[PDB]
DNA sequence: CACACACTCTCCAATTCTCTAA
DNA sequence: TTAGAGAATTGGAGAGTGTGTTTTTTTTTTTTTTT
């Protein structure tokens, strides 16, 4: 009963503030604004239900009423500020603000969060992409040009001149920005309150009808910032640095760009031609299935026997084993119906938290060509400006930051010096101290100190996001030093007590996300290239990395070969190939993993014919097959050793390892 | 009253009679070598011979979880390691 | 072959031998006909112009 | 009717896990 | 850090409740509109 009471006052409100034809403001607009959002705010923390904001969604109140505020009071303000009760007229729009930033705030659920929160964050999610799908269509998403209004009010008299109050309100218009654009489709939380039945989930589309995934991409947002000139907004609010726009500002521009990925600015019937690439590519591998179907139908009846060892006349049927002893073997193999058991494991908002790696947002080229100077003309007003504003903040409370100050600090970090370098090494025409500004020793002893505080509290998405910064660091330490002594006091501190952190992780880490896999090899490659030209030791260095699991978890990297890209099997290959003859610890090395991924590289179901990656793998492969050939050829116990692991004896570990 | 077990990988299956003395017999006059020929034949034809010893030793399970079992036990279970160390003693007095 | 005794490679190898090397000359003269004189159709290969037919 | 199918109700030993082991 | 003694959980066979069939429209009258 009390619910529907809710709702009838939710529409009692609803017909008293007014309507279309044109919108009008109906008598104590004011008074029932204030109401609503007392009511808003009664509920949404003092009680903590989440009722009131899904009778206002259901009423369209944002679409219907809301929205149409915004846009009357926009014509009025551009005729008032082009003309040369302005008080009445403009504390309305700020109620309505504060309204919307309210309802578009994000909702987070936790076990501590009451079963009701959990219950309606699956019915507001959905909502909340509603928000945002109406707002970015409605003509052009005229709707943040008002926004703006409510900040360059404020922030037009002098920064001195700043108010106690008036204060709040930068902060409240801001978070709208970030507010909106961070709205994503949720998870559809299964009831596994019971044994699911031998059929999984229908659908996994959380997307209203109204709601296409056509109309809330990052890309609309895109569009529609550079439409509402909200770009010049965004430069004009950095232009003038010189502590509240700073926490907020973080993440406000981060947000479109926190998992955006920066090859697909650069190239390397446009769009025709990958088109025409891509068709070729997958005749190619629909080419390479139907080698294994049969010349004519299933039911030919193709039986044979495999006089196997033993004079065994085991039976396997298909026409396609009688081309190949191979394929018959195969089909030997997964016949089988039984399988083991695999384990296996974003409360912050998605992103390299939780994106894979071909997850490329798709850009208009116009679109494209209009973020690439946006994020440039960002860099060149204010990055290493916001960057110092927050170094001072950030020294401060290491343990008053919750895990959300971190995913949204760090990912931005990593992501922009990561875009200034790849730019750089693109073009020549960005310099390097653009970027440079980064490297103060504060900065990273601070960041060093917060990583390193991660790991102890198995907090591995924190973790995470300071692998991503830590192998920027070691790139940017490598990109100053080749084209130039300040990288020396960055890069001379993980001599002995940083040694322990980096060779561990590959070693605890495998059992986790592929991303958090991807991090450890990416440091490992950028550590082994930077101390390249100063060699404490490199064969000190390298001791430390041959290791029974650092093998294992590069190895299970390689079995993805179906997604693994040309630089993903470049990098786990190299680093095997690079201590071949440098290290000469191919001893290790001799797991079946190894052997039946190789398999699989030189099959042409994996590795592409027409592509540069098979060819000189094909070849080290031949010589690898050369290496086994003469190290099993003079142990006759190393036949079934090369199965088993390692043992842990003192004479064996140097006779088999190393061949005395 | 209860399911009979499922056979799993025990120590003494391990040293089964088309087991360990059948491959150590037979390395040296079963898979041909030549490094003319691609290296995928030369892979899938090594691979062959540890493919029908677990299928006619474990026709239960499949290659890779065989192989994952196997791994585990030898680094869990000390006795595959001592046999081990046994046979590298025998042939480090040749 | 299952249930049949008789290996895949011997019978892949008879009819290997059987396509080049086959003129219709042994066809002419399986069927004693008397007219065999004929040397284009049936001493030449008659399988291998067929495959070239096919290429 | 009853034999075979689909599936809810129900249940111990092999498979995983973290406290105490070497 | 290693080979080995302790907790803790849940999938694969089986007890069981309720199903699902076989199961049919031929041939023969009677009417009605065209032929």
């Amino acid at each position: 009963f009390s619910l529907t009471v809710l709702r009838a006052r939710i529409a009692l409100l609803a017909t008293a503030i007014g309507g279309p034809p044109p919108y009008k403001l109906g008598d104590d607009c004011l008074a029932c604004l204030k109401d609503l959002k007392r009511w808003f705010k009664l509920v949404d923390d003092q009680q903590k239900r989440w009722d009131v904001a899904m009778a206002v969604a259901e009423y369209r109140i944002l679409t219907d009423d809301l929205l149409p505020i915004l846009i009357d009071w926009e014509n009025k303000c551009s005729l008032a500020a082009k003309l040369a009760n302005k008080a009445y007229y403009d504390k309305i729009a700020l109620n309505c603000l504060q309204l919307l930033v309210l309802m578009t705030w994000p909702l987070i659920v936790t076990e501590q969060s009451s079963s009701n929160q959990i219950t309606l964050y699956g019915e507001l999610k959905k909502h909340q992409l509603v928000y945002k799908k109406t707002i970015l269509s409605m003509e052009s998403g005229k709707v943040l040009r008002a926004a703006i209004r409510l900040a360059l009010d404020v922030i037009k008299i002098d920064r001195l001149s700043r108010t106690p109050r008036d204060n709040m309100v930068l902060k409240l218009v801001l978070n709208f920005f970030r507010n909106v654009i961070a709205i994503e489709p949720g998870e559809f939380t299964i009831n596994t309150k019971k044994s699911m039945p031998k059929k999984g989930i229908t659908s996994i589309d959380t997307l209203p009808p109204n709601v296409s995934m056509d109309d809330i991409s990052l890309n609309t947002v895109i569009s529609s910032f550079h439409k509402n000139k909200v770009f010049g907004f965004l430069l004009t609010l950095t232009s003038s640095l010189s502590d509240f726009i700073n926490i907020p500002l973080l993440e406000i521009m981060f947000y479109f760009t926190k998992d955006v990925n920066q090859e697909l600015l650069f190239p390397r019937t446009s769009a025709g031609f990958e088109l025409s690439k891509l068709l070729q590519k997958e005749h190619q591998m629909r080419k390479n299935v139907i080698k294994h179907t049969s010349a004519r139908h299933s039911r030919f009846g193709g039986l044979l026997s495999i006089q196997t060892p033993d004079k065994t006349r085991l039976t396997v049927s298909g026409s396609q084993a009688l081309v190949d002893e191979k394929i018959a073997l195969q089909k030997l193999d997964d016949s089988k119906k039984w399988n083991k058991r695999i384990i296996k494991k974003e409360g912050l908002p998605n992103s390299l938290l939780n994106s894979q790696t071909g997850k490329a947002i798709f850009f208009t080229e116009s679109n494209g060509k209009h973020f690439k100077e946006f994020i440039n003309n960002f860099i060149d007003s204010g990055f290493n400006i916001l960057l110092h504003s927050v170094t001072n903040y950030f020294t401060t409370e290491q343990d008053r930051m919750v895990t959300l100050e971190q995913v949204e600090y760090l990912l931005f970090f990593a992501w922009f010096v990561k875009y200034q370098l790849l730019r750089s090494k693109i073009d020549n025409s960005a310099d390097i101290k653009q970027v440079s500004e980064a490297l103060k020793e504060v900065t990273f002893i601070l960041v060093s100190s917060l990583l390193r505080s991660a790991y102890d509290l198995k907090n591995w998405t924190v973790t995470h996001a300071g692998m991503i910064a830590f192998n920027e660091l070691l790139n940017l330490v490598s990109r100053t030093k080749a084209a130039q002594d300040i990288e020396f006091i960055v890069s001379r501190l993980f001599s002995d007590e940083r040694i322990q952190l980096l060779s561990n992780l590959p070693k605890i880490g495998s059992k986790y996300s592929l991303q958090f896999m991807k991090s450890c090899i990416e440091l490992t490659h950028s550590v082994l290239k930077v101390l390249e030209q100063y060699s404490v030791n490199f064969q000190k260095v390298q001791a430390n990395y041959m290791t029974e699991p650092v093998i294992e978890t590069y190895i299970n990297f390689l079995e993805r070969f179906r997604e693994l890209e040309d630089d993903s099997i470049k990098k786990v290959f190299s680093f095997f190939h690079r201590v071949f003859v440098q290290a000469k610890e191919q001893a290790l090395l001799f797991r079946f993993d190894l052997i039946i991924l190789l398999r699989e590289m030189l099959s042409p179901d994996g590795l592409d014919r027409m592509s540069r990656s098979r060819k000189y793998v094909s070849q080290f492969s031949d010589y690898f097959l050369a290496r086994l050939k003469k190290r099993l050829k003079k142990s006759p116990a190393w036949f079934v050793g090369l199965l088993f692991p390692p043992l842990h004896n003192s004479e064996v570990g140097f006779y088999q390892r190393y061949g005395e | 009253r209860k399911r009979r077990p499922q056979v799993k990988l025990t120590a003494e299956k391990l040293l089964s009679d088309k087991g360990l003395p059948y491959v150590l017999k037979n390395a040296h006059k079963r898979i041909r070598i030549s490094s003319k020929k691609n290296s995928y034949d030369n892979l899938s034809n090594i691979i062959q011979f540890y493919q029908l010893w677990a299928h006619e030793l474990f026709p239960k399970a499949k290659f890779k979880d065989f192989m994952k079992i196997c791994q585990t036990v030898g680094k869990t279970d000390p006795v595959l390691r001592e046999y081990r160390v046994s046979l590298f003693r025998d042939e480090m007095g040749m | 072959i299952w249930g049949t005794n008789v290996s895949i490679q011997e019978c892949t190898t008879n009819f290997r031998n059987f396509l080049m090397s086959f003129k219709y000359k042994f066809r002419k003269i399986l069927d004693e006909r008397e007219e065999f004189i004929n040397n284009t159709t049936d001493e030449e290969l008659y399988y291998i112009k067929q495959l070239n037919e096919m290429r």
